[PDB]
């Protein structure tokens, strides 16, 4: 309903797509006062400043941040860092956060999806989703967390690249 | 000639890959907090390492 109009209207702003080959291959999230890109997909940005910046990348958390033109501060994306167990907000379909893991029903996600930021009850992010492991009829996502000011990965065993 | 020559470049190629595994060194410690949205660097990291 309304909260699905929302989801889709701080989207349409917030993420920001890369372009290869004539295919989409990942999204980069504007979080905070930088930007997350995961390293792991390489690609051109479907924009014309946010492509010409100098980026910051690691390979050991598979990503890349990078800080934001003063031209759009504006569109930011409200971070936070508390995580109460339960249900969450993603844009397919809600997630279940339970004894520090991140689950999604059977195959709601697709294959190249890496990078969809997570949304809690009021709107803020939480996790960047990196890969997901199939058990059963689950899937547990690989993400990685703000917790402080450190950032800690969680993989599940058997995780697949997205 | 030839034994001084060899003791220059072994110097040189000691103290450069000493200072370059220290600032590699320096780099992945300082790596994270980068990061991480908002926060900041602890001031006494940021003192003892040249933090932006």
């Amino acid at each position: 309903g309304k909260r699905e109009r929302m989801c889709m209207k701080i989207e349409n702003d917030c993420i920001f797509e890369v372009k290869h080959e004539g295919k989409v291959t990942g999204y980069a999230c504007l979080v905070g006062d930088k930007v997350m890109k995961p390293a792991h997909v390489k690609g051109v940005i479907d924009n014309a400043d946010l492509a010409k910046l100098a980026f910051k990348k690691s390979s050991k958390y598979d990503l890349e941040c990078a800080q934001i033109p003063v031209h759009m501060r504006s569109d930011a994306s409200k971070y936070t860092h508390e995580k109460p167990e339960g249900h969450y907000n993603w844009h397919h379909g809600a997630v279940q956060y339970s004894g520090g893991r991140f689950t999604i029903p059977t195959g709601a996600g697709k294959p190249g999806d890496s990078g969809r930021p997570i949304f809690d009850n009021k709107g803020r992010v939480v996790a960047i989703v990196l890969g997901g492991a199939n058990e059963g009829s689950r899937t547990a996502l690989s993400v990685v967390t703000w917790n402080k000011d450190m950032v800690t990965r969680v993989t599940p065993e058997g995780s697949e690249e997205w | 000639v030839s034994a001084v020559v060899g003791m220059s470049l072994l110097a040189l190629i000691s103290i450069f890959a000493s200072c370059y595994m220290l600032v590699a060194a320096r780099s992945k410690c300082l790596t994270p907090y980068a990061l991480t949205p908002g926060a900041a660097v602890p001031w006494t990291l940021g003192i003892l390492c040249c933090a932006p």
